[PDB]
């Protein structure tokens, strides 16, 4: 079990999926086509804004 | 480059904190697992091993 | 200037290079949903209209 | 493999492989039936010879 952690835009999490397209999915963080696991995202305006 | 994460931004630009848990579902050994425990086995009984 | 949902404005594009990289580059463009094609290949494909 | 992304074209490739295997199994069955027919005809021809 591995855990990656980062902070992105709110809607940009739509690009956090196996083999998607976009700036993040191609130049920042790319998931394999056979990826299996979980992706969690939560608001951080109280901290990162 | 950065987005700025100003409070005037909406959900499209507000910062979201994301974590990606990557698991391997092979049962070769055992690293983490759920909490459960039971009794021992039987030599010549029909059991759900 | 953008028209309403009825009598929508329609423009034909031809005889030019289609650099889609500047489309998903804009920050407010959260919704980018393609049917029958992927955003990664838009810069590599050719269109007859 | 040039218009759609890998993680969404896998299902299309799988369906194409299923179709091309179903269209080939029937061909192999027809070939087996016709080979049995030709074998019977050749046995009859050898008996007559």
């Amino acid at each position: 079990v591995y855990a990656d952690s980062f902070v992105i835009r709110g809607n940009e999490v739509s690009q956090i999926a196996p083999g998607q397209t976009g700036n993040i999915a191609d130049y920042n963080y790319k998931l394999p086509d056979d990826f299996t696991g979980c992706v969690i995202a939560w608001n951080s305006n109280k901290l990162d804004s | 480059r950065s987005y700025g994460f100003r409070p005037t931004y909406g959900v499209g630009h507000q910062p979201y904190r994301v974590v990606v848990l990557s698991f391997e579902l092979l049962h070769a050994p055992a690293t983490v697992c759920g909490p459960k425990k039971s009794t021992n086995l039987v030599k010549n009984k029909c059991v759900n091993f | 200037r953008f028209a309403s949902v009825y009598a929508w404005n329609r423009k034909r594009i031809s005889n030019c290079v289609a650099d889609y990289s500047v489309l998903y580059n804009f920050a407010p463009f959260f919704a980018f949903k393609c049917y029958g094609v992927s955003p990664t290949k838009l810069n590599d494909l050719c269109f007859t209209n | 493999l040039s218009r759609l992304d890998p993680p969404e074209a896998e299902v299309q490739i799988d369906r194409l492989i299923t179709g091309r295997l179903q269209s080939l199994q029937t061909y192999v069955t027809q070939q087996l039936i016709r080979a049995a027919e030709i074998r019977a005809s050749a046995n009859l021809a050898a008996t007559k010879m």
